[PDB]
RNA sequence: UGGGAGAGGGUGGUGGAAUUCCCGGAGUAGCGGUGAAAUGCGCAGAUACCGGGAGGAACGCCGAUGGCGAAGGCAGCCACCUGGUCCACCCGUGACGCUGAGGCGCGAAAGCGUGGGGAGCAAACCGGAUUAGAUACCCGGGUAGUCCACGCCCUAAACG
RNA sequence: CCGAGGGUAGGGCCCGUGACUGGGGCGAAGUCGUAACAAGGUAGCUGUACCGGAAGGUGCGGCUGGA
RNA sequence: CGGUGAUUGGCGCAGCCUGGUAGCGCACUUCGUUCGGGACGAAGGGGUCGGAGGUUCGAAUCCUCUAUCACCGACCA
RNA sequence: GAGCUAGCCCUGGCCAGGGUGAAGCUGGGGUGAGACCCAGUGGAGGCCCGAACCGGUGGGGGAUGCAAACCCCUCGGAUGA
RNA sequence: GAAUGCCGGCAUGAGUAACGAUAAAGAGGGUGAGAAUCCCUCUCGCCGUAAGCCCAAGGGUUCCUACGCAAUGGUCGUCAGCGUAGGGUUAGGCGGGACCUAAGGUGAAGCCGAAAGGCGUAGCCGAAGGGCAGCCGGUUAAUAUUCCGGCCCUUCCCGCAGGUGCGAUGGGGGGACGCUCUAGGCUAGGGGGACCGGAGCCAUGGACGAGCCCGGCCAGAAGCGCAGGGUGGGAGGUAGGCAAAUCCGCCUCCCAACAAGCUCUGCGUGGUGGGGAAGCCCGUACGGGUGACAACCCCCCGAAGCCAGGGAGCCAAGAAAAGCCUCUAAGCACAACCUGCGGGAACCCGUACCGCAAACCGACACAGGUGGGCGGGUGCAAGAGCACUCAGGCGCGCGGGAGAACCCUCGCCAAGGAACUCUGCAAGUUGGCCCCGUAACUUCGGGAGAAGGGGUGCUCCCUGGGGUGAUGAGCCCCGGGGAGCCGCAGUGAACAGGCUCUGGCGACUGUUUACCAAAAACACAGCUCUCUGCGAACUCGUAAGAGGAGGUAUAGGGAGCGACGCUUGCCCGGUGCCGGAAGGUCAAGGGGAGGGGUGCAAGCCCCGAACCGAAGCCCCGGUGAACGGCGGCCGUAACUAUAACGGUCCUAAGGUAGCGAAAUUCCUUGUCGGGUAAGUUCCGACCUGCACGAAAAGCGUAACGACCGGAGCGCUGUCUCGGCGAGGG
């Protein structure tokens, strides 16, 4: 259900927003266990490490609950989905039947007014949370822990999922959104179905101040520049990169692996 | 047009003030050569 | 009113045969391919065999001069939603009927836009043969496409 | 006031013309190849897409105007 | 004007740097196939190696100078 | 040494006045339901004209100058990067 | 005696340039030894969204008074922002601190680093942000929201009086927030008035008249009145808000659905307090008195300010903590807290003066720069624009003459209009509002203000809507029709687009070389490749640590291309990258065949070959939106010419589509065609592409541009070809 605009002005028969009519009447947002101050930052102490952030739209960080073992078996009523300025996915809020208010990253198909339990009973409908090991293969799922007792941290951009295939042992193989098919351990939680608002991928920013709104500053080229500042940079008029692809510090960006080779983690990985 | 020096109380007590000094290993050291100078401001003077 | 058949259409779910690929076991000096060959693959352990896993596409037998649909067209199975049509009863309305310039809708395959998916096949393209020459016919590869969702395109030996 | 007509400015249609260029037809008996008619030596035809000096080739689907 | 590369059968190239033998393909000619031509099959001819000189027993071959041909350069003003 | 200058963080302030009338709503039309078409409302925009403000295109002056970057005419952005 | 030598002094230019904006001065009278420059008076000019007031930053005696002119003042100077001396800055309510937290700094715990030092949860610091209790007048030569006058509030502390379980740095609520557009009612501010109060005045032809001129306010408790903001009230149950809660949160039926009611602001109205013009009379630089017992009334416009946390829409989704309320905890319930009253206590610092400027930053009394608030009136459609003008403040610290050339800044011109020139550079034409009317092309929005036209002043008559008043008068804002008048001319002055055709580049708004280059450069949405499964990849740092990100393949990083439309062909021989548990080579180490040195020997100490030995390289493949490249020579067709065709050599492959004398073409002003009288430029073609070409992208593209090139119309001192006038020199 994405946006289109007249070209009453340019940039604007290409500009694209997104639907806001999974958003419930919930537009401000609750408190105190809710909204922490965003430290808004480009860089570390001092200098900057990741170039060209900057400006943007001020943020307030929705704290969401992505360990959701604290309320086994407690079940909860979904009374509203937000818009979250941190995230490309939508979030949806939970009253408890035990009182407390938490945010979980809204998933697909969810509707207001919808009762949702996590733990290893917890029946497979959208939004449930199960342990690996309890969840049938084939299913999609996201929100994924990778090590038990962590968090979950796998698969919660917008329109994302994972699936399992099998299992094998202690440990489950799972479909990666990248194709990579990765061992992951049963008693990891994660909640089932799609995160949904998969039309995130089809926003066109349409102008160059979008970008600028979301803290994205302008990306200079490195062939425009000087030798001094970039190894593409000198040279007259249009110099076509003189040697390998490299970025500003020397190594080659075009198809140079870049994974620590012993890493421990090797050993559970099988696929790209 | 608009010239280098724009004055300022707090930025000159605190850039070049006896406490900024005091906190470096540097600034130690600057005070250390105008006492035995024998400057008669040791920090710039500001009110 | 009461029955009946059917690959009629849309959505969701699901089964196995077979191909490719991955893994393990076992196992050797060749395998593919053709009219004959060659490219190609293969002691870096192939083909052939067993077992396990992933993935996609199409449904063998039934099955045909069969069936359905207005046409294009529709074929594993299950469920839901739905259209048309046939028969009997002769129950009601009572001429309400036929065609149809426009318009509107539908409309194979190939094609376009956006995203997904991609096992096999396969334009273009690369080799190997043949020929005088081969941009082809044959062989080994191989990308779009073939598949899904949505929006376009309105063509044909759309033929009885 | 209206007023023939003259003037300014901008449109619509038609005709003549124009370097060059595309395709069409007719010509002297030219060059290159073999497409289709016989199973035309790859059955042929077709819509579409791509490619090739060219007839044309191939891919997807269709027709008997073939077995 | 500079540098460096080569002129070889009718045509397009090998043979040179390690001197004594000039070869390949197309072409041409004769015969064979066809009703004929092309294709195909069998045999055959074809080169002062751009000219001049010496270097040697001996030069397509090694070395100088002209003759064209090709390519590159001619910069800072 | 970031009291000039470049970037970013935190917190405040500024942008006179006029144009254009996007989406969406109400009513009418239209359909089987639509799509869609009319008005009226509506006030969107790295939207227009143009002051404060930020610039610094072109020309002239200035050249031991008012000025170690200026002045006059002209011109750009002016709700946004 | 020399070193563009160092230091100091004095010459030259030279009585020359200059005297710091062309907003402008003249006269009279004083003081004085000395007056263009000081004081006063009259006349004139300038600013008037300021060149006038009020804050903040900055400055530190510059403020006032008296006495002075050696130096400072671009002249003088009796003057001063200067010298000497004295005086002047008064706070519970203004601002800051005994209140709070943000970025950031610091930092017990803890982590790291040869040392010095570097991180860092909690805490603290950190302010135009949040919180907090004063308004109006009067006095000084100099201060006042500070002193005084009136009215009104805030904290504490001690007491009696009345109520309640009191009670924390702990829990909860609240504080609490974006952008744009706005409703209602107020206020600030302003306009008018036959009404009210006033010293006065009929000038020069006319006017004793609702005549002219000036002024008709401010603050103000507790109540009322009018707007408006916040919020439901009970009952159970309860595992969460890291102890406990009657609080909050979550369920469940009951009553409201309202602002009914509670509070909380804002505005009237309020006890009462204060102010009070113009003109005239004076004695000061500056003010005083009267005018006056002043009046202090009624309409209209009306905010961006108030009611404020108002309403609606939208995406880019919009601070924290304390004050405040509630809740309980230990402890306490002879305490304590709440209400009311009374008495008492209420500290430190700033307060002068400049403050768009002669007091700040520019070495200067410098045409520069500098944040926030008020900023009136009339007219021009509106407006902070423009012209003039209130209040207020200035004539810019050298003048007087003359009336050369020439320079700057202006005004005008016959006839011709670009013939000037690199180019219409510059200057000129056009210019606002209302109404007609507007092409190719197109992404259907645009192009558009296309272009090009007509109207524009004043008087009279008729007539339609609103707003405020009651449906009426009046006052205000919009129209319409008709009849006339004048001038050369009616946005009569000032502010105010020249237009069009065509092409190149770039899609565009935008950014950049402060201080010669604003562009076709950069950036930009969008496309593609590649890396990265989280303690990510990458970056800073020796580390710790941090960014990435409190993100998770629709995400993050690197690279190139640069909307969009159609596309992006062949080569993996070399290089880069990716994939290959075979093989070759390969260091340390293992390994000891064997040999050597000493010893009388047990021994000790050296080398030392096979063989086992990683990555890397060699090797095998793959890979172009990776680094990169994409041929030569002969002949051949019914006239020449040309070559669809063929032969041959070579490469890894031999430039496809689409363009092409172009931002690319040397020969070259290639050759035709068009614009011209004449075109090395421009545009359309041919292709013989020295040396286009597909993501260092190719070809197109509506719109867009202080970009670049060509042409035409209008207009002109650009030119023939100059002339005259004005002012500053
Ligand atoms: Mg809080
Ligand atoms: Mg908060
Ligand atoms: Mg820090
Ligand atoms: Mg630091
Ligand atoms: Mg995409
Ligand atoms: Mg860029
Ligand atoms: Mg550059
Ligand atoms: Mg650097
Ligand atoms: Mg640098
Ligand atoms: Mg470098
Ligand atoms: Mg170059
Ligand atoms: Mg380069
Ligand atoms: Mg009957
Ligand atoms: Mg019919
Ligand atoms: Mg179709
Ligand atoms: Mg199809
Ligand atoms: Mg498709
Ligand atoms: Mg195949
Ligand atoms: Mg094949
Ligand atoms: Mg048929
Ligand atoms: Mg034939
Ligand atoms: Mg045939
Ligand atoms: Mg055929
Ligand atoms: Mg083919
Ligand atoms: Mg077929
Ligand atoms: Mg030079
Ligand atoms: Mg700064
Ligand atoms: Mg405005
Ligand atoms: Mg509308
Ligand atoms: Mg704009
Ligand atoms: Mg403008
Ligand atoms: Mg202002
Ligand atoms: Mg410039
Ligand atoms: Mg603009
Ligand atoms: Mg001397
Ligand atoms: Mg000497
Ligand atoms: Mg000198
Ligand atoms: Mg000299
Ligand atoms: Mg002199
Ligand atoms: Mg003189
Ligand atoms: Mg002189
Ligand atoms: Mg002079
Ligand atoms: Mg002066
Ligand atoms: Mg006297
Ligand atoms: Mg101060
Ligand atoms: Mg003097
Ligand atoms: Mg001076
Ligand atoms: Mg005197
Ligand atoms: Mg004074
Ligand atoms: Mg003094
Ligand atoms: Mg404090
Ligand atoms: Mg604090
Ligand atoms: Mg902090
Ligand atoms: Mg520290
Ligand atoms: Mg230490
Ligand atoms: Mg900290
Ligand atoms: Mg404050
Ligand atoms: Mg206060
Ligand atoms: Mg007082
Ligand atoms: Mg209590
Ligand atoms: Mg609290
Ligand atoms: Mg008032
Ligand atoms: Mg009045
Ligand atoms: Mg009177
Ligand atoms: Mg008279
Ligand atoms: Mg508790
Ligand atoms: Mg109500
Ligand atoms: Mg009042
Ligand atoms: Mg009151
Ligand atoms: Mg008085
Ligand atoms: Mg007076
Ligand atoms: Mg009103
Ligand atoms: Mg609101
Ligand atoms: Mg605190
Ligand atoms: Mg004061
Ligand atoms: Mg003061
Ligand atoms: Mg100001
Ligand atoms: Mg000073
Ligand atoms: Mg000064
Ligand atoms: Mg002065
Ligand atoms: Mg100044
Ligand atoms: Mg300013
Ligand atoms: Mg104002
Ligand atoms: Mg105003
Ligand atoms: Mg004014
Ligand atoms: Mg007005
Ligand atoms: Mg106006
Ligand atoms: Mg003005
Ligand atoms: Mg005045
Ligand atoms: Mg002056
Ligand atoms: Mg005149
Ligand atoms: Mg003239
Ligand atoms: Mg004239
Ligand atoms: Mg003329
Ligand atoms: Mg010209
Ligand atoms: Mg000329
Ligand atoms: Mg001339
Ligand atoms: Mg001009
Ligand atoms: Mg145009
Ligand atoms: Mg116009
Ligand atoms: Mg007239
Ligand atoms: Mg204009
Ligand atoms: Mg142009
Ligand atoms: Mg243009
Ligand atoms: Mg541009
Ligand atoms: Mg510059
Ligand atoms: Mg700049
Ligand atoms: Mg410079
Ligand atoms: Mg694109
Ligand atoms: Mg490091
Ligand atoms: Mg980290
Ligand atoms: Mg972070
Ligand atoms: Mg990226
Ligand atoms: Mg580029
Ligand atoms: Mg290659
Ligand atoms: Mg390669
Ligand atoms: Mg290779
Ligand atoms: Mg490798
Ligand atoms: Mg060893
Ligand atoms: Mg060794
Ligand atoms: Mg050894
Ligand atoms: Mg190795
Ligand atoms: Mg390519
Ligand atoms: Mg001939
Ligand atoms: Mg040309
Ligand atoms: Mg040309
Ligand atoms: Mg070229
Ligand atoms: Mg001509
Ligand atoms: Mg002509
Ligand atoms: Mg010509
Ligand atoms: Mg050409
Ligand atoms: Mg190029
Ligand atoms: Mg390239
Ligand atoms: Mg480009
Ligand atoms: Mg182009
Ligand atoms: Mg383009
Ligand atoms: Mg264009
Ligand atoms: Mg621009
Ligand atoms: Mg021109
Ligand atoms: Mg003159
Ligand atoms: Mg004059």
């Amino acid at each position: 259900a994405v946006k289109k605009f007249k070209p009453y002005t340019p940039s604007r028969r290409f500009m694209t927003v997104a639907d806001f009519s999974e958003i419930t009447k919930t537009e401000p947002e609750k408190s105190l266990v809710k909204p922490l101050k965003k430290t808004g930052g480009r860089n570390n102490q001092g200098r900057i490490t990741v170039r060209f952030r900057g400006g943007g739209h001020k943020r307030l960080y929705r704290i969401i609950d992505f360990k959701r073992w604290d309320k086994v078996g407690i079940p909860a009523k979904v009374a509203a989905i937000e818009y979250d300025p941190n995230r490309s996915a939508r979030i949806a809020l939970l009253h408890y039947v035990d009182g407390e208010k938490r945010y979980i990253i809204a998933p697909d198909g969810l509707q207001v007014g919808q009762q949702v339990v996590a733990g290893p009973d917890a029946p497979i409908q959208v939004g449930n949370a199960l342990p690996l090991r309890f969840i049938p293969v084939g299913t999609v799922v996201h929100a994924v822990e990778l090590e038990p007792k962590k968090g979950a941290k796998l698969a919660r951009a917008a329109g994302t999922s994972a699936q399992i295939q099998g299992r094998e042992g202690d440990y489950v193989i799972l479909r990666l959104p990248s194709g990579e098919l990765r061992k992951v351990h049963g008693e990891c939680y994660a909640t089932v179905g799609a995160v949904g608002n998969a039309d995130h991928k089809n926003i066109v920013l349409g102008k160059a101040g979008r970008s600028r709104w979301l803290g994205r500053r302008p990306h200079v080229r490195g062939a425009a520049m000087n030798p001094v500042d970039h190894p593409h940079g000198g040279g007259e008029g249009r110099a076509p990169r003189g040697r390998p692809p490299a970025s500003p510090w020397g190594w080659q960006t075009k198809g140079l692996k870049t994974r620590k080779r012993r890493k421990p983690s090797s050993r559970f990985i099988i696929a790209r | 047009m608009k010239r280098t020096w724009q004055p300022n109380r707090r930025k000159r007590a605190k850039t070049h003030g006896f406490r900024a000094r005091m906190r470096t290993p540097g600034g130690r050291k600057v005070l250390k050569r105008r006492r035995q100078k024998g400057r008669w401001r040791l920090t710039p003077a500001v009110r």
